[PDB]
């Protein structure tokens, strides 16, 4: 099956930026009959993909202008120029030349950019009330920073513990640009009582160091 | 051209299911195509069906397990699901020559029958100050959650429900001055209709 | 049947 490779798989870029996204797939596109099945959609937030370029260079009913898709064989690239708000949201490129199957790109997600922002770190205790059942939740929130990647390790006495993490992240914010993330570490109440230190780690851009937020049990 | 697909499903691991994709706006005159949406949003085409005359051509992934048909009386077609494993949890759709897409059908597959979350208040440890709430293992989506029966609606974040381990955990943040808590109450509140689960918890300092 | 994004599928 074709192998359809996007890059970059993540474009910030400034309101009235020109965007550009490559795909490249693996064998050439070009069919025998002539046609080249190399077709480009646009999946808003929350919506479905929608087709936004047909063959190579066709631009579909209603699709502005200022999307243009170009290259040959193996080789395309679509042109977002004047980015604006209603143009977010995930590209994806689609061959229909070797089929079965019909292959996509892992799609390629057009972001706002922003200034960095370290996270603003929260950490939570369990509850009294889920003490009295036998588990042991703990949370830590990373909040409204820049850029997307962030890396999250739970540190106990000093040593990490990777089982019972439960990791859910927002996307970008639609009024600041900046990113966050839930981390949920879930221990028996067994297991939260025979450690007293409890540490959310995370490594991002904004800082050489760990971010460190921590609490003690007792 | 206009594709409405069928609700969501759900499913043990090794079940069947059967979801519907309703066209208006000619259902003769294109192959109808499956595609699959993985949660990190990459996309799997399944296989597509001539209405008119019947034939199918599929993915080998998906052959054997997957059944495409149509209804021309009522230009619906139709995929037949088998096998489901965890990987099958992701949202399904038709689309119309490729060219046009329903609005997707979520199937997702658990273990587990209804279960009712527990639902805990996140107090700071001990200018700004963040609370949270712990929406835990619940079955199925969706829940409710609002800060103050939804008076409280800035400086929140509401994560993503994630499915692990059979289950479903959700949580909240809000960020409110000091000056607001907790000389002023903060209470989160959780809906869980399919459980029957209404819960109001009270953010108190520990 | 024959569909122009599809190419040769079912066609």
């Amino acid at each position: 099956d074709v192998v359809m490779t996007q890059t970059p798989l993540s474009l910030p870029v400034s309101l009235g930026d020109q965007a550009s996204i490559s795909c490249r797939s693996s064998q050439s596109l070009v069919h025998r009959n002539g046609n080249t099945y190399l077709h480009w959609y646009l999946q808003k937030p929350g919506q479905s993909p929608k087709l936004l370029i047909h063959k190579v260079s066709n631009r579909f009913s209603g699709v502005p202008d200022r999307f243009s898709g170009s290259g040959s064989g193996t080789d395309f690239t679509l042109k977002i120029s004047r980015v604006e708000a209603e143009d977010l949201g995930v590209y994806f490129c689609s061959q229909s030349t070797h089929v079965p199957p019909l292959t996509f790109g892992a799609g390629t997600k057009l972001e706002l950019k922003r200034a960095d922002a370290a996270p603003t770190v929260s950490i939570f205790p369990p509850s009294s009330e889920q003490l009295t059942s036998g588990g042991a939740s703990v949370v830590c929130f990373l909040n409204n920073f820049y850029p997307k990647d962030i890396n999250v390790k739970w540190k106990i006495d000093g040593s990490e513990r990777q089982n019972g993490v439960l990791n859910s992240w927002t996307d970008q914010d639609s009024k600041d640009s900046t990113y966050s993330m839930s981390s949920t570490l879930t221990l028996t109440k067994d297991e939260y009582e025979r450690h007293n230190s409890y540490t959310c780690e995370a490594t991002h851009k904004t800082s050489t160091s760990p971010i460190v937020k921590s609490f003690n049990r007792n | 051209v206009q594709l409405l697909q069928s609700g969501p499903e759900l499913e043990k691991p090794g079940a069947s299911v059967m979801i519907s994709c309703k066209a208006s706006g000619s259902f003769t005159g294109y192959n109808m195509n499956w595609v699959r949406q993985n949660i990190g949003k990459s996309l799997e085409w399944i296989g597509a069906i001539d209405p008119y005359y019947g034939g199918t051509s599929y993915n080998q992934k998906f052959k054997g397990r997957a059944t495409l048909t149509v209804d021309k009386s009522s230009s619906t077609a139709y995929m037949h699901l088998k096998s489901l494993t965890s990987e099958d949890s992701a949202v399904y759709y038709c689309v119309s020559g490729m060219e046009y897409w329903g609005q997707g059908t979520s199937v997702t597959v658990s273990s587990a029958k209804t279960t009712a979350p527990s639902v805990y208040p996140l107090a700071p440890v001990c200018s700004s100050v963040t609370l949270g709430c712990l929406v835990k293992g619940y079955f199925p989506e969706p829940v409710t959650l609002t800060w103050n029966s939804g008076s409280l609606s800035s400086g929140v974040h509401t994560f993503p429900a994630v499915l692990q381990s059979d289950l479903y955990t959700l949580s909240s943040s809000v960020t409110v001055t000091s000056s607001t808590w907790p000389s002023q109450s903060i209470t989160c509140n959780v809906a869980h209709p399919a459980s029957s689960t209404k819960v109001d918890k009270k953010i108190e300092p520990r | 049947v024959c569909n122009p994004l599809t190419g040769a599928l079912l066609c």
